[PDB]
RNA sequence: UAUGUUCGUUA
RNA sequence: AGAGGUGAAAUUCUUAGAUUUUCUGGAGACGAACAACUGCGAAAGCAUUUGUCUAAAAUACUUCCAUUAAUCAAGAACGAAAGUUAAGGGAGUGAAGACGAUCAGAUACCGUCGUAAUCUUAACCAUAAACUAUGCCGACUAGGUGUUGGAUGAAGUGCUUCCUUCAGUACCUUAUGAGAAAUCAAAGUCUUUGGGUUCU
């Protein structure tokens, strides 16, 4: 059944640290532990290995990404301007 | 021979700048405004102050050799007010009576295509 | 001031007077060469005062100092713009005004940004109040006017482009091409501005002054 | 509406004609020459894509570069798995020939 | 008096007795003498039978047709 | 109009003549074969009727043959498992969802997607109230993309 | 009790109209409600016309006009007498 | 387009 | 040698060159004039160009289905401004605040400055005189002036106008219609009281 009303994955922290701190760390651990879409194989199986490294479990190929998500909006826009030319 | 300057006239419901420069705008010949003509901390926008500002700018231009003037009108700015102040009337009036020749007249008041917020709130000035 | 002295101003050979006025400089004493104090000076000169005709009094040309020899300065085209009073006269309620701009490079490797304006015409038997155009028609008109801009500017040098600014060949052509879609009254190049110019060549400046 | 047209053509092909997806089946089909047209997804690994087009030009068969990846091609074919490679053994009542 | 109304043709569609404003016609291109049926307010491009020539461009209404051809109503 | 405003009385009005037009010397022994060929070549009945009307000059299939086009298409087993309008609404919803997964800020697209999904559910309830849809048909928004078939 | 049928503004088929700012006091006023006067005036009075047109060159020089196009709030327009109070019946007359 | 407040309760 | 600014001033800036003139580069916001008793949108709202994506509506249809519909407690999506959270941005304006004035006082109106905010992204909040103070669907009842978008038919010069019609959107007149009246073509067809429905 539903085990926590709202704390989600931050239930591991119990009552320690502020609720705002726990909520902020939840909002990014959610995307840190997510599985992203591997554009090389098309299977959503790329997970973070270390802080900036993302490896696909299928291709075994790894890319440099954000600290907590496979891509970061700044670099996404940056690449897009280059591709426009 | 007819040598020309450009008289930037600035009338802004306060003092009236009469600023005669060369054609390029740089290298100003004489600027008088209206503050130095009346010593009443006011009346700087008065047509009398503008007339006295112009009828000595004419003398200085005559001494400097400049004999014709291109009038270039300006009304405060893009956010304050678009109509030239009271002294604009007597500015060109006295420039015409001065005896120096007059060429093309243009209104170069800065008109903003934008709408940068003007002073006072959304309720305006209450006085 | 006493230490100042006069200089004469010259205009390119495609105009009429070729001598549009006077400028003055300060002392030439080093390190102020009193010629770098002239170079890069822009003069707003009326077309009426350049060609002795009242018809073109609504246009002013920007002429930029480019070379000093002895006491007379030579200058060159550096942009044009219609006068504020004429522009404000062309705008009336009950009509749609279509504005277009483009960036075009000439064979002389001159980069210009040119802005034209146009308005719709009432024609005769309309017996209505408004000459509003549909947005699709406005878009087509703007595309056509921008195409004409780039077409009759990228095939020429700078000199002949300026030369055709005087008789407004661009405006007549835009009228001719847009008559088929929506009748337009007075359309003219509102403003041409120089974005980038090649490195100065006193040779080429002379081969238009002489 | 640039790729929607071929999506519709491909959907009609699945409805009517007979086809085969997968590297091994595509290679077998156009090695035996039975292939008519070959869709390659934009995601196809480069070595596989190049071997496929070399095979197809040897056997004189057309190759179409699908706009989408192997997920989009998989859905476009009506399946719930990735495709990345498709051969049409015969066109049904589809104008995909031209 | 609404029963014997006679100028209901100029009325809007779905008048006293609803009736389509469209019809069908035959086309004879001079020098072609082709026989084929055409729909007023046609919605897609159409071709001839004897010699292929464009006949009418489909618009929001009765099409533009061609500069020539003898087109005759099919009504009986 | 289900959503929004506007009556929009634009429509097609059938003629009073319920019978086959007298000028039509053609015979209904092959009109159904023609529509069958069209459906096999791949065309939905809504546009089959239109191409029949324009390119064949045989309006009102119901008048040429005493049966309607989807009915005879079913009688030949051609008709698809998902009807015309339900399938078109599904396709539109799929396109909207594909646009939305890229543009999360399109509130207007989100609103229209909700509206078209409501229409999908209403129409689906009707069609499975008739036996024209299996009782377990649901329109999963996750699987609709490939559900088009 | 509903002084005016149009509510003192000219908004229909519309939900929101972007405001402009009064030329006199600077108060925010909806554009469809503001009192707008396109003011086309001579640069100077007729006497200064007469004097400039003789002290000028070209012997035909025409004085440029001034296009101001002011917009005022209701209070400023009434105070500056751009609009009168008007009687109840004449309130409906607009031209 | 400077400033200019107030008027005890009842009948 | 003053400039700002005002009802008049002062605070403020200013020989270290203010304001003013001209040019170049950067920055953020905004998108005038056109621009309307005009358009679009469920409402909030939406105005520089171009491209892509997406949706809607009207019109036309001898195209398809055939009652699939109307309104809806619960529930859901969106929901100005302000406000909150986190990064960025930060010109102009500017709740707070600080001065200068005005006044009997003035913590206000006026002026100089100015923090938050205003802008972007990602989340909240769920409220406005969120107003046509007028719920939604349907039918009927009248003339005229307009105007927006289609469609039909007809004619000065392939172009341009008129007629009819549908769908918007206003306005004016009229009521032996209504209303307490203001007023209302819906707020009418209500003691001659009942088309359906929700909310208060």
């Amino acid at each position: 059944s539903r085990r926590t009303k709202k704390v989600g994955l931050t239930g591991k922290y119990g009552t320690r640290y502020g609720s705002s701190l726990r909520k902020q760390i939840k909002k990014i651990e959610l995307m840190q532990h997510a599985k992203y879409l591997c554009t090389f194989c098309g299977k959503t199986a790329t997970k973070r290995t270390c802080v900036g490294i993302w490896k696909c479990k299928k291709c075994k190929r790894k890319v440099c990404g954000g600290a907590w998500s496979l891509t970061t909006p700044a670099a996404v826009a940056a690449k897009s301007t280059i591709i426009r030319l | 021979e007819l040598v020309f300057g450009v008289a930037h006239i600035f009338a802004s419901f306060n003092d009236t700048f009469i600023h005669v420069t060369d054609l390029s705008g740089r290298e100003t010949l004489v600027r008088i405004t209206g503050g130095m003509k009346v010593k009443a901390d006011r009346d700087e926008s008065s047509p009398y102050a503008a007339m006295m500002a112009a009828q000595d700018v004419a003398a200085r231009l005559k001494e400097l050799g400049v004999t014709a003037i291109h009038i270039k009108l300006r009304a405060s700015g893009g956010t304050k007010s678009k109509t030239p102040g009271p002294g604009a009337q007597s500015a060109l009036r006295a420039l015409a009576r001065s005896g120096l020749k007059i060429g093309r007249i243009e209104d170069v008041t800065p008109i903003p295509t934008d709408s940068t917020r003007k002073k006072s709130g959304r309720r305006g000035r209450r006085l | 001031f006493t230490k100042k002295e006069w200089y004469d101003l010259k205009a390119p050979k495609m105009f009429l007077v070729r001598n549009f006025g006077k400028t003055l400089v300060t002392k030439t004493i080093g390190k102020k060469l009193a010629t770098d104090s002239l170079k890069g000076r822009i003069y707003e000169v009326n077309l009426a005062d350049l060609n002795n005709d009242e018809d073109q009094a609504h246009k002013k040309i920007k002429l930029s100092c480019d070379h000093i020899i002895n006491r007379d300065c030579y200058t060159d085209f550096c942009g044009l713009s219609i006068t504020r009073d004429k522009l404000c006269s062309l705008i009336r309620k009950g009509y749609t005004l279509i504005e277009g701009h483009t960036d075009v490079k000439t064979l002389d490797n001159y980069h210009l940004r040119m802005f034209c304006i146009a308005f719709t015409k009432k024609r005769q038997n309309q017996t209505k109040s408004t000459c509003y155009a549909q947005t699709s028609q406005i878009k087509k008109i703007r595309k056509k006017m921008v195409d004409i801009m780039t077409a009759e500017a990228s095939k020429v040098l700078l000199k002949d482009l300026v030369k055709k600014f005087i008789p407004e060949s661009i405006g007549k052509e835009i009228e001719k091409q847009c008559k088929k879609i929506y009748p337009l009254q007075n359309v003219l190049i509102r403003k041409v501005k120089i974005l980038k110019r090649p490195k100065l060549d006193i040779s080429k400046l002379m081969e238009l002054h002489t | 509406s640039a790729g929607d047209n071929i999506n519709a053509k491909l959907q009609l092909v699945m409805k009517s004609g007979k086809y085969q997806f997968g590297r091994k089946s595509c290679l077998k089909a156009l090695r035996t020459g039975k292939g008519k047209l070959v869709i390659v997804s934009s995601n196809c690994p480069s070595i596989q894509r190049s071997v496929i087009e070399y095979y197809a030009m040897l056997s004189k068969c057309g190759v179409h570069d699908y706009h989408g990846d192997n997920n989009d091609l998989g859905t476009a074919c009506g399946k719930l798995f990735r495709i990345s490679c498709l051969v049409i053994t015969d066109v049904g009542d589809s104008d995909i020939i031209k | 008096n609404p029963d014997p109304v006679e100028e209901s043709k100029k009325h809007k569609l779905k008048r006293l007795i609803p009736t389509p404003n469209s019809y069908f016609m035959d086309v004879k291109c001079p020098g072609c003498l082709q026989i084929t049926t055409l729909f007023s307010h046609a919605q897609n491009v159409v071709l001839c039978g004897s010699c292929n020539i464009m006949l009418c461009q489909p618009t929001g209404g009765k099409c533009k047709l061609t500069e020539g051809c003898s087109f005759r109503k099919k009504i009986e | 109009r289900m959503y929004g405003k506007g009556k929009g009385i634009s429509s097609s009005t059938l003629p009073y003549k319920r019978k086959q037009p007298s000028w039509l010397k053609q015979k209904p022994s092959e009109i159904e074969d023609a529509i069958i060929k069209l459906a096999k070549k791949g065309q939905t009945p809504s546009q089959i009727g239109a191409t029949l009307r324009d390119n064949y000059g045989i309006p009102q299939v119901k008048s040429v043959t005493g049966n309607k086009i989807l009915r005879i298409l079913r009688a030949q087993g051609i008709a698809t498992t998902i009807p015309e309008d339900l399938y078109f609404l599904i396709k539109k919803a799929v396109s909207m969802r594909k646009h939305l997964e890229k543009n999360k800020k399109d509130k207007d697209c989100k609103f229209r997607l909700i509206l078209t999904e409501s229409k999908i559910h209403r129409i689906s309830r009707y069609y499975k109230r008739k036996k024209l849809l299996p009782s377990n048909w649901k329109y999963q928004s996750s699987t609709a993309s490939a559900l088009i078939a | 009790p509903k002084k005016r049928r149009n509510g003192g503004r000219s908004k229909h088929n519309r939900g929101h109209v972007n405001p402009l700012r009064c030329s006199n006091c600077g108060r925010c006023v909806p554009k469809d409600k503001a009192i707008k006067r396109f003011n086309i005036r001579n640069i100077v009075d007729t006497s200064a016309q007469r004097d400039i047109k003789e002290a000028s060159v070209y012997s035909t020089f025409q004085l440029p006009k001034l296009y101001i196009k002011q917009c005022y709030c209701v209070s400023c327009a009434i105070h500056s007498r751009f609009v009168r109070v008007r009687s109840r019946e004449q309130r409906r007359v607009r031209k």
